């Protein structure tokens, strides 16, 4: 009988590079900004053999994360360790997963 | 198969944290996947499954040294330890600040 | 027009491989890709259940059966491995003595049980026997005398079994809270749903012991798993045991990989127990055991879905199809195929947990 | 990093959003439509002439001559006529594609109000007309991809059934069912209108499930979309090739070579330094008038069935290359997402397994290995054969090797040259799929990065460095480029062989012996234009006889060559020549400007040199072979004798 008003318009930090790990690529270099200049080239020998690695300068590095949350490592050297201490490769790793594959006896994937 | 976890690693990537040498050797040594979230222990089951080879851990270097003599003394190369003497572990190397 | 759109689609096939003969074996080959999302708080669960079997020497029996569970949940890996012995006493008891071992992502204990469990009917009356040709219905009751015991090598195992001796003699409605801790999840729901109760347990006695291959919290326990009559592990206590079937192993590397966008479910199993025998001379698959269709039904009802199911009965040479209602599409000279009409009708029926029959006898 | 290329990607777009873009297109497209149907108005109805036959209009034109506008007369109150049609149905164009326009606005800045009735239209809920809508769905589509399919189809319904009334009233063409004459395009209209009803109210009541591209559908579904239009367009100009060539084409193909043509750009009567127009070679015509271009002799019939179908053709294997290309950038979102473990689709489980894609790849590389080999031998042994080096003459060529008799009916004269046409096309394509197969399956890990601790993290990213001596080109992005350079070789011979030319040799029809008595031994009523090599040589008579083709000629040649600067691996040399090329221009700095010029040189990243390099690389080549198929077809049925008895 009696209802009330209603209206629904729904309708209608301190980051770490491994250089073990680290191929040398300077995408770090790219994402960081020109004033800090914390990521450097370190040679080591021959340059088509994986040679020169990519260093952080802790003193100089503060705190940006614009290398890590860019999330450009192919290596996964990049890491990151937290106050608590947990170290991470990458932003978000996708789950592990146990693989097994589907087949159906009489569809045409059998 | 790669596609799931981390692409990079073949097996499961434990960093160990700075957990160390404190109190009674602090046998809780923290051991942490690449993804991070959680924060495990070195229980005998992980190192079953370290024996596997379906998980790796990996000691890092910019942290005070994880029972660096203590675990195992032996430094060819500086990165000869080994959990249970005949491991064949590997080490992370990061000269990160004290090289120009 | 039509209603209710936007529905989802599972494809499904399955296969049932009878032999042929007294041999009531079968080979059941299942798949399923169902792209209706998963009903997991913790979505990207994976698990492998290889269950293997062994005859253990039928002198006294003791078939030994071997699980082997390995679930990833949120990158969370777990793995259950029981081995046991498990031997019918006499037709109401059992008796098993096996070991296990859980390994959640790091921490693992192994047990090793031991347990006697005296099924009992509550009424055995010759005249129902006599009237119904296929009770699948039996009201009952399981009495479980569990002893298991733990060492405690593990920092996290001391503190649980210190704080269970607390509680267990601190709190005397410990016996009726611990079922509400039995449930992890929404067990407690499917526990009413599915017609099960379970009694408050009754301690006998955990206590420590002093072993040489470290210090055991062994733990006597006995509870009571009664049954509406839907339950198949108390109704069909003379089935799930394939006391003297068992002249051959069997395995099961059943499957499934669950995730945000849908459910891959795999299922190679060889069973000593597919074909029951009925009177005239009629054999029939199995009746399906209802906790499953239950249990299944509070996840089942979640989206509207369209089924494409596909069911391969490859009956043996010397038997002939009967009574399969709903009725074959294709017949072979010897194998049985129902697919479409009626069968996805039943098999949306059966997936949402409906309790239907799917009656197929074969006979000489 | 967005950049200028970005900015209209999906990602940032709507349902609404690609709605509106697609309406404005349409518009724009009609708009465009309009432009070339006034430039078909051969003499203005004022009572003047008109427009020089431009290659969109040529193009054009059969498609209007066989609906009742664009008569090919002579006469000139019928050409009056037809430029009257012309104009009338371009203006008419114009008002729907300013319609259309006005729509896409409206969709593009989600304000969806009606001018006579004061109310919202909600994109996510409404009935497609007052009645029709509730008669046919009773509402809308759900906002998924998949539930629209049925929609969609009942609109291509409608438009197949607007047009075959437009065809009954406006054209005059009553349906008739006999397919040989213009008059069952309709019928066919109204039967495909009734087919795409049914399926649409099937797939309306029944919706089809792929549902990996109703999350992001942005990508999946446009790539899926785009890969098989490519296909259809691929399909569309093989059809085109046959039907064009069919002679129930023929009133509408073949009377195209009986007229001529005033092209633009095509030569004009050259006047003297002195012509005193107050002397002239071909006086009859005016002064700097274009001289006639006989369609006989120039094959314009073929030449528009070529462009028709080698535009058709490009645009397909493009799509199909961008289907790929989008496909992987959705792959590589959901690989870093972790989706591309979850999406449950054959579609992607086949792929999951590296081991799988290890075997297709494999299979993909040793077809194409094998075809390739094989043809590319026997195109090198008939040169070798037809040169006469190392002492062979052609009887030891590939010139018995014809294609099946069973497989024969598909060819006008069956010959090494449609068996090499066919094998190069099989090889390219292959050769393209494993660029394509690579992009499909290694998006974020190849199994060598599998092995070698590395992964792909972007779509545009441009190498991983010199570590391991390469990393170059790894991305999915540098696979598209790749891709697209491989396929240049199958579009070339497609398009080659489309206007005439013998791809079984390099160099036939030059001056040496072997290779003019190619056709002596291989009886062939057609006189194949020549080789491969000897097909610039013939065909670049008529390029540089036309100043406009020449200057094609030139500007493509110019946009290649400088494609190479960014092709190359050369980005840090030319960074540092940018770097000293800033400093000399700051040295501008004490030759008094006393102005800070603060401009650095700018080089393109290497994600951009490529891109770069790639369009540079396919617009001069394809500017050129526009030219290779507007220099003309040039193939006489006469065979060709002897040198020697
Ligand atoms: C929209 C409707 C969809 C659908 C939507 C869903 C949804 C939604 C869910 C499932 C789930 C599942 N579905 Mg489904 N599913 C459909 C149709 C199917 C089809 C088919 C097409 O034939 C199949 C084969 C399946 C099969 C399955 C399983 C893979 C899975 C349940 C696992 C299970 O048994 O755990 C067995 C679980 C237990 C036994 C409970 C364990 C815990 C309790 C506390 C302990 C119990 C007692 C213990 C075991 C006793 C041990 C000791 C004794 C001595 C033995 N569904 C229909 C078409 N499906 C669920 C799943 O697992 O998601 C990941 C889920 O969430
Ligand atoms: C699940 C429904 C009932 C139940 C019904 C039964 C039945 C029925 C039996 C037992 C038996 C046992 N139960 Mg119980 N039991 C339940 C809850 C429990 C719980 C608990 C969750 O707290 C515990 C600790 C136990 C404890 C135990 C042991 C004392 C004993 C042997 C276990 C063992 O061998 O397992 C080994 C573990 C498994 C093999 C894991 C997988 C379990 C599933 C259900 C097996 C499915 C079989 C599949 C369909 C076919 C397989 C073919 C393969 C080829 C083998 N039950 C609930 C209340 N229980 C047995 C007995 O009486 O022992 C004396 C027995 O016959
Ligand atoms: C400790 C557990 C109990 C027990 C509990 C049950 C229960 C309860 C049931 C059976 C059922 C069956 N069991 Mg039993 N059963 C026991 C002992 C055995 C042994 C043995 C000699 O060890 C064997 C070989 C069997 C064999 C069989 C068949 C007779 C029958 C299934 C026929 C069918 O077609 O299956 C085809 C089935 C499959 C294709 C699906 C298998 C699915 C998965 C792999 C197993 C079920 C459990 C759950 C879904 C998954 C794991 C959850 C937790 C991780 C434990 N049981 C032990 C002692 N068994 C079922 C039956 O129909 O009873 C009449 C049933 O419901
Ligand atoms: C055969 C029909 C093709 C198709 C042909 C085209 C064409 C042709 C065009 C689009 C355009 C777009 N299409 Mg589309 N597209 C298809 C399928 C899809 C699907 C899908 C099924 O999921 C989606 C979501 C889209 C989404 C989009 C957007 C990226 C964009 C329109 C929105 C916007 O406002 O742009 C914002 C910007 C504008 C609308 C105009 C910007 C200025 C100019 C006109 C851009 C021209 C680019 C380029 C030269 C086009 C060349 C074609 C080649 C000559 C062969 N397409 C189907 C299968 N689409 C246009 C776009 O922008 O492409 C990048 C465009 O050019
Ligand atoms: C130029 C023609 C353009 C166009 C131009 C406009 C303009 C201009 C307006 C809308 C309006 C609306 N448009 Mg529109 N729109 C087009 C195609 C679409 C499509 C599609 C089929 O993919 C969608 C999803 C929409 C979405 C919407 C609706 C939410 C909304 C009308 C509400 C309703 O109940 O109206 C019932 C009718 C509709 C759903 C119309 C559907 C489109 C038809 C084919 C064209 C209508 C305009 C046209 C000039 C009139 C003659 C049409 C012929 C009789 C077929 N448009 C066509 C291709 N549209 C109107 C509005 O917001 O209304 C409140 C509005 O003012
Ligand atoms: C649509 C965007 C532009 C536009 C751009 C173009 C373009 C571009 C062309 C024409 C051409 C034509 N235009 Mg128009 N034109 C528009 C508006 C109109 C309208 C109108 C009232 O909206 C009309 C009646 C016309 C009239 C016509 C004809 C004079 C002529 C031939 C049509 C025909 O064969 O269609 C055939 C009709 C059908 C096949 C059925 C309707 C479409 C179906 C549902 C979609 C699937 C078919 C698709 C077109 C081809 C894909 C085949 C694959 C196998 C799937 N234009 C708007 C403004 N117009 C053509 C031209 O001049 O030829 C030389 C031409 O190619
Ligand atoms: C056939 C209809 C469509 C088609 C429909 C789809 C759909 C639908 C999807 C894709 C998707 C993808 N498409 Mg496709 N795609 C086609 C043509 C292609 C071609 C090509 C040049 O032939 C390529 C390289 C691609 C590339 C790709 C990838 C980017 C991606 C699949 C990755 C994967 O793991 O695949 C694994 C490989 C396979 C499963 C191969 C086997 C294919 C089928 C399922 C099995 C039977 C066919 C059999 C092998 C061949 C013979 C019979 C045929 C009838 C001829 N498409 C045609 C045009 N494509 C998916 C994606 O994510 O898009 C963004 C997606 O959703
Ligand atoms: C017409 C074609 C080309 C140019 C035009 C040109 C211009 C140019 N280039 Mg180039 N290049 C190639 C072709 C052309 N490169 C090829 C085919 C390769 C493959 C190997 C290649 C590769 C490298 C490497 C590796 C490096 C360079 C440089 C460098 C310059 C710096 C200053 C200089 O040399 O001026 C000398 C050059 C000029 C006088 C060029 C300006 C007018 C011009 C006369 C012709 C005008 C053409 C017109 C601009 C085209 C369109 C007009 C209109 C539509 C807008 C510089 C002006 C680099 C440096 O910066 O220092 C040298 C460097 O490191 N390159
Ligand atoms: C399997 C692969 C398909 C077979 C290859 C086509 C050969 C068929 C053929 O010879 O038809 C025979 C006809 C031509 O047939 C004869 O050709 C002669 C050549 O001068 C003359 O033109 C004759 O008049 C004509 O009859 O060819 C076609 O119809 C051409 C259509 C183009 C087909 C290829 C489109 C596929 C695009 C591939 C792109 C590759 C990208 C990498
Ligand atoms: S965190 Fe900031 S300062 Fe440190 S390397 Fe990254 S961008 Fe440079
Ligand atoms: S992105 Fe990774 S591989 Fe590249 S320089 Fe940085 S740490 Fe090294
Ligand atoms: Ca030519």
């Amino acid at each position: 009988p009696v209802e009330n008003k209603n209206q629904a318009p729904a309708p209608g930090k301190h980051y770490f590079i491994i250089e073990n790990l680290c191929v040398g690529c300077g995408l770090c270099l790219d994402k960081c900004p020109p004033k800090v200049n914390a990521i450097g080239y370190k040679f080591y020998g021959d340059v088509q053999e994986g040679g020169f690695r990519c260093y952080i300068d802790q003193a100089a590095c503060i705190s940006c994360s614009a290398c890590f949350s860019g999330d450009e490592c192919p290596s996964g050297a990049l890491i990151e360790v937290l106050p608590d201490g947990e170290v991470l490769d990458f932003s978000y790793t996708p789950p592990e997963r146990l693989d097994f594959d589907l087949r159906f006896l009489h569809r045409f994937h059998r | 198969g790669p596609w799931s976890g981390n692409a990079v690693h073949k097996a499961e990537k434990y960093f160990i944290t700075s957990a160390k040498r404190d109190r009674d050797g602090k046998l809780q040594i923290e051991l942490v996947p690449a993804s991070g979230r959680r924060k495990l222990s070195p229980t005998p089951e992980m190192i079953r499954r370290l024996i596997d080879g379906e998980i790796e851990i990996y000691i890092l270097t910019t942290q005070p040294d994880i029972a660096i003599d203590m675990n195992k003394e032996i430094i060819d190369m500086e990165n000869r330890y080994v959990i249970d003497f005949d491991k064949r572990g590997v080490k992370w190397t990061m000269r990160e600040i004290p090289v120009f | 027009l039509f209603g209710s759109n936007d529905v989802t689609t599972a494809h499904s096939d399955y296969e049932i491989v009878l032999e042929g003969g007294s041999s009531s074996w079968g080979k059941v080959k299942a798949r399923a890709k169902v792209n209706a999302p998963p009903a997991s708080p913790l979505l990207p669960a994976d698990c492998d259940v290889k269950l293997n079997v062994k005859p253990l020497d039928p002198a006294k029996g003791f078939v030994r059966i071997s699980a082997v569970f390995e679930s990833i949940v949120d990158s969370t890996k777990n793995k259950l491995t029981i081995e046991a012995d498990i031997a019918n006493e006499t037709k109401e008891r059992r008796i098993s003595v096996g070991e296990g071992m859980v390994s959640v992502g790091d921490f693992s204990h192994t047990f090793s049980f031991e347990g006697s469990v005296v099924n009992l009917f509550y009424y055995r009356s010759d005249a129902v026997r006599r009237n119904v040709p296929n009770p699948i219905y039996m009201q009952g009751r399981q009495f479980h005398d569990i002893l298991m015991k733990v060492p405690l090598d593990n920092n996290d195992l001391i503190d649980t079994w210190e704080g269970t001796v607390k509680a267990i003699g601190s709190t005397g409605a410990f016996n009726d809270w611990i079922r509400d801790f039995w449930f992890i999840g929404p067990a407690f729901t499917a526990l009413n749903e599915g017609g099960q109760r379970i009694s408050r347990i009754e301690v006998n006695g955990l206590n420590t012991e002093s072993g040489p291959k470290g210090p055991v919290g062994v733990s006597r326990w006995r509870f009571s798993h009664g049954g509406s009559g839907m339950v198949d592990s108390i109704s069909r206590w003379a089935e799930l045991f394939p006391s003297d079937k068992l002249n051959r192993p069997a395995q099961v590397e059943a499957g499934f990989r669950s995730d945000s966008q849908g459910i891959e479910v795999k299922v190679d199993g060889e069973f000593p127990g597919v074909s029951v025998d009925a009177g005239g001379g009629l054999r029939r698959i199995l009746n399906h055991p209802l906790i499953p269709l239950v249990h299944h039904g509070m996840v089942g009802k979640f989206n509207n879905f369209n089924v494409d199911a596909q069911l391969k009965v490859v009956l043996p040479k010397g038997y002939k199809i009967r009574y399969a209602a709903p009725q074959y599409r294709s017949q072979n000279l010897e194998e049985y195929r129902w697919s479409g009409g009626a069968y996805a009708r039943w098999v949306e029926h059966v997936c949402k947990g409906g309790v239907g029959q799917f009656e197929i006898l074969y006979a000489q | 990093s967005t950049k200028w290329y970005q900015i209209f990607d999906t990602e940032k777009l709507d349902d609404e959003q690609v709605v509106g873009g697609h309406l404005a297109l349409l518009g724009v497209l009609g708009f465009i439509m309009g432009i070339y149907y006034i430039s078909g108005i051969q003499v203005f109805p004022w009572g003047a002439p008109g427009f020089h036959d431009n290659w969109f209009y040529l193009t054009i034109k059969p498609r209007m001559v066989s609906l009742g506008i664009d008569t090919y007369s002579t006469k000139t109150a019928d050409l009056e006529a037809a430029g009257a049609r012309l104009l009338g149905w371009a203006a008419f164009h114009f008002l729907v594609g300013s319609v259309l326009i006005f729509g896409g606005w409206r969709h593009w800045t989600h304000n969806l109000t009606n001018p006579f009735t004061g109310r919202c239209g909600n994109f996510r809920d409404f009935r497609f007309l007052g009645k029709f809508g509730d008669v046919v769905f009773n509402g809308t589509s759900a906002k998924s991809y998949k539930e629209a399919l049925g929609p969609h189809a009942v609109y291509m319904s409608l438009l197949f059934l607007g047009w075959g009334i437009v065809m009954w009233a406006i054209l005059g063409f009553a349906p008739i069912p006999d397919f040989q004459t213009i008059n069952s395009e309709t019928f066919m209209s109204f039967v495909f209108a009734v087919i795409f009803f049914a399926l649409g109210i099937y797939w309306w009541n029944n919706p089809p499930n792929a549902a990996i591209h109703l999350n992001d559908d942005m990508k999946a579904a446009f790539s899926v979309h785009l890969t098989a239009i490519g296909y259809i367009n691929i399909a569309l100009g093989c059809i085109a090739f046959v039907a064009f060539q069919q002679p129930s084409f023929a009133p509408y193909y073949k009377e195209l070579d009986k007229l001529v043509f005033y092209l633009y750009g095509e030569p004009f009567n050259r006047v003297s330094f002195n012509f005193v127009e107050q002397a002239k070679e071909f006086a009859d015509f005016p002064a700097y008038a274009i001289l006639p271009k006989s369609g006989e002799a120039f094959g314009m019939a073929r030449v528009v069935t070529n462009l028709i179908v080698f535009n058709h053709i490009i645009c397909g294997v493009l799509y199909v290359f961008a289907g790929v290309y989008h496909g992987g950038q959705y792959l590589l979102k959901i690989q870093l997402n972790g989706m591309y473990n979850q999406i449950k689709s054959i579609w992607i489980t086949k792929g999951r397994d590296q081991e799988v894609q290890v075997k297709i790849l494999g299979t993909v590389m040793a077809l194409c290995f094998a075809t390739m080999l094989s043809v590319y031998a026997v195109i090198v042994w008939n040169t070798i054969c037809e040169l006469n080096i190392f002492g062979t003459n052609i009887t030891m060529s590939f010139y018995w090797l014809k294609p099946l008799p069973i497989f024969q009916w598909m060819f006008a004269d069956p010959s090494i040259n449609d068996w090499v046409m066919a094998h190069v096309i099989t090889a390219g394509s292959l050769f393209s799929l494993i660029a394509l197969v690579r992009i499909a399956f290694f998006a974020h890990t190849s199994p060598l990065w599998d092995d070698l601790g590395l992964k792909k993290n972007s779509y545009s990213f441009p190498c991983l460095g010199p570590v391991y001596g390469g990393t170059c080109g790894v991305s999915i992005q540098d696979q598209l480029w790749f891709a697209m350079l491989w396929g240049i070789k199958g579009l070339s011979a497609v398009c080659w062989y489309i206007d005439g030319a013998w791809i079984a040799s390099m160099m036939y029809g030059v001056p040496a012996a072997d290779a003019k008595a190619w056709d002596s031994i291989a009886h062939l009523h057609h006189h194949y234009t020549s080789g491969i090599f000897y097909y610039f040589w013939t065909e670049t008579v008529t390029i540089f006889s036309s100043s406009h083709l020449s200057t094609i000629l030139m500007i493509g040649h110019l946009v290649w060559f400088i494609s190479f600067a960014v092709w190359f691996e050369d980005r840090g040399s030319r960074l540092e020549g940018a770097d000293i090329q800033t400093r000399t221009i700051r040295w501008l700095g004490k030759k008094f400007l006393n102005r800070d010029v603060n401009f650095r040189f700018p080089v393109l990243t290497i994600s951009d040199s490529k891109l770069a390099g790639t369009f540079l690389y396919f617009g001069g080549t394809f500017m050129l072979v526009f030219l290779f198929l507007a220099n003309g077809f040039y193939q006489t049925n006469s065979p060709l004798p002897p040198p020697v008895s």
